[PDB]
């Protein structure tokens, strides 16, 4: 089931053989990369100095 | 055409383009 | 920062998904974020750079094999549905996926259509009575 | 035939300013459009 | 005497969400369209908050400054002191020794000497003079929305539409149910009420609210 697009095909129509056409098969999606979690600049600072 | 106006994606919802474009109607 | 890449973000709270282009809409002053109908996040100012940077989502759609038959051959080729595949196979990671879904999801024979992608079938100059019919004027026949 | 022609004539070029000049003529079809609208923002709405 | 009906007046930006080109209906604090407004002309009594106050003035010259916000009146809540001089405003909110005859060489400081004891003196400094400030205090954050906007003529409220963006946010983590402005020849400054309404605004292509209705 999870071979060659024909193969796909013939899963989802659940016989061994298929007719001309286009037939939906599956879905695809992009998944995320990375994470860019961002804050803004700190303007407060305890007077260590 | 003109006188007669008509887009989003989201949550899985698509919308497939029709197979006789407006030229050959 | 990363630009014209699917990623999901974290903006003081604000958690999502999606591409930060540049975009061009000017903000107010007291304006954290924007807003589209369907209350939909659109647009986030960066909190450093005081920029405006909008938020597309991340590709996605179905999947559609076009097959002449099964007696008449064993050649499919394979159309992603609205998507501009022309940038898929390069940036996404392929390892998990066998070798042998990567001969078919890639190759010189990518032709892009107003439906979508199509790879595995040619484009040709001469106009015939179609008879699989796939979207926006284009058909495919095995010849 | 002269007549004829003339009054068809007539009648092509009024068919213009007929359909120009009334807002409400071509109300068939943005009905099925706004009503179109209309199901599919009502349903995203509810995922909220 | 001498009440004043407002002309579609204080219109404020409920959230700083950004939208082009769109009709939001909202629920939020409004004052109503054509309601009545109490004028005063010199006698500054006390004046209930009531969730949300409203407060428009002409002001020439600084005179009107000083907006002392109560709580109770008694020995329990701590009352905030807001006082604005022109060279730096500072948000002070502790309690003080309530002056047997309460008043206000320019600024006399005999008002309180005891100011110990009251931290976090978080001074948030962020005919023209329109002052529609509006004071809503809810939810313990207290926002402060104003707009200078100049007029042809200092004869009475004018016409038109003026959106009132946010200006001043403070946590202050304490309510206010009466409060009462006290001065520094007629003083005009008008005192409305917000009460829970249902409003329709627009936006253009810019951000701007244009209009609304009621
Ligand atoms: C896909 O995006 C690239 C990059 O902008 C563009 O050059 C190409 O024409 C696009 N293909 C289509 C038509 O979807
Ligand atoms: C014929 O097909 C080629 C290759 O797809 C294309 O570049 C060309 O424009 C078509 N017609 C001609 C000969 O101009
Ligand atoms: C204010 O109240 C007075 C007294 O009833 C009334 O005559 C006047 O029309 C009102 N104006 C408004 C709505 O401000
Ligand atoms: C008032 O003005 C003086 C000017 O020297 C300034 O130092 C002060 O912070 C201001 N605030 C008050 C009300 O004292």
């Amino acid at each position: 089931c999870a071979l060659d697009p024909l193969s796909e095909t013939k899963c989802t129509l659940k016989s061994f053989t298929v007719e001309k056409g286009i037939y939906q098969t599956s879905n695809f999606r992009v998944q995320p990369t990375e994470s860019i979690v961002r804050f803004p600049n700190i303007t407060n600072l305890c007077p260590f100095g | 055409f003109n006188k007669v106006t008509l887009a989003q994606k989201f949550n899985g919802l698509t919308v497939l383009p029709p197979l006789l474009t407006d030229e050959m109607i | 920062l990363v630009k014209n890449k699917c990623v999901n973000f974290n903006f003081n709270g604000l958690t999502g998904t999606g591409v930060l282009t540049e975009s061009n809409k000017k903000f107010l002053p007291f304006q954290q974020f924007g807003r589209d109908i369907a209350d939909t996040t659109d647009a986030v100012r960066d909190p450093q750079t005081l920029e405006i940077l909008d938020i597309t989502p991340c590709s996605f759609g179905g999947v559609s094999v076009i097959t002449p038959g099964t007696n008449t051959s064993n050649q499919v080729a394979v159309l992603y549905q609205d998507v501009n595949c022309t940038e898929v196979p390069v940036a996404i990671h392929a390892d998990q996926l066998t070798p042998t879904w990567r001969v078919y999801s890639t190759g010189s024979n990518v032709f892009q259509t107003r439906a979508g992608c199509l790879i595995g079938a040619e484009h040709v100059n001469n106009s015939y009575e179609c008879d699989i019919p796939i979207g926006a004027g284009i058909c495919a026949s095995y010849q | 035939q002269k007549l004829i022609a003339n009054q068809f004539n007539s009648a092509i070029g009024k068919i213009q300013d007929s359909l120009s000049s009334t807002p409400s003529a071509l109300g068939k079809l943005q009905d099925v459009v706004n009503q179109n609208a209309q199901a599919l923002n009502t349903l995203v709405k509810q995922l909220s | 005497p001498a009440y004043t009906n407002s002309f579609t007046r204080g219109v404020y930006y409920p959230d700083k969400v950004f939208r082009s080109s769109v009709l939001h209906s909202t629920q939020d604090l409004f004052l109503p369209f054509f309601s009545n407004v109490t004028w005063f002309h010199f006698d500054n009594p006390v004046l209930p908050f009531n969730d949300g106050v409203y407060f428009a003035s002409t002001e020439k010259s600084n005179i009107i400054r000083g907006w002392i916000f109560g709580t109770t009146l008694d020995s329990k809540t701590q009352s905030l002191l807001i006082v604005n001089n022109a060279t730096n405003v500072v948000i002070k909110v502790c309690e003080f020794q309530f002056c047997n005859d309460p008043f206000l060489m320019e600024s006399e400081f005999r008002v309180y000497s005891s100011a110990n004891n009251c931290t976090f003196e978080y001074v948030s400094q962020p005919f023209k003079n329109l002052r529609e400030f509006v004071f809503k205090n809810i939810d313990g954050y207290f926002k402060i929305y104003s707009k200078h906007t100049p007029i042809n003529l200092v004869r009475d409220l004018p016409q038109g539409f003026s959106a009132l963006e946010p200006l001043v946010d403070l946590p202050i983590g304490i309510n206010i149910t009466r409060f009462q402005t006290l001065l520094a020849g007629a003083a005009a400054y008008y005192v409305g009420y917000l009460q829970p309404r249902t409003f329709l605004l627009k936006y253009n292509e810019n951000g701007t609210i244009t209009d609304a209705v009621d």
